[PDB]
């Protein structure tokens, strides 16, 4: 499941 | 009172640690609180530190602003950053950090997966 960096 | 699962040390770079604490609160089984501190046991400050954080889709992630963006040389007082997971679906967690700050007249940037996270943190 992807992610993401904020 | 809730479960007792042990602290994770996830990285250290001449001096400077990053430890993960969980807790999982019994009144809420789909929260997990974790909080990252920042250590530096070397002879130069850490600043500028700031620390990124990634989960799988499957789970929802909230940061808190961490305590500072320093660590003083020797000990200093450390920084801490609490995440918020929500995981009601009992995903495997994945946790994926960036880590960048200046050290040593050096800018560091550090990526990578943390392995042997407690299942304890997610079942």
């Amino acid at each position: 499941p992807d992610w993401d960096f904020n | 009172g809730s479960a007792p699962i042990p602290d994770l040390k996830v990285f250290e770079r001449e001096g400077v640690q990053l430890n993960l604490s969980f807790i999982r609160p019994p009144e809420n089984p789909a929260l997990l609180l974790i909080t990252i501190t920042a250590t530096n046991f070397s002879e130069g400050d850490v600043t500028h530190f700031i620390c990124q954080a990634a989960v799988p889709k499957s789970l929802q992630l909230q940061l808190q602003a961490p305590s500072g963006n320093t660590v003083p040389a020797r000990g200093g007082l450390p920084i801490t950053q609490l995440f918020r997971i929500l995981n009601p679906n009992k995903a495997p967690l994945r946790l994926k950090l960036r880590l960048t700050y200046d050290h040593f007249h050096q800018s560091v940037q550090e990526i990578f997966e943390v392995n042997n996270l407690p299942v304890e943190s997610w079942q």
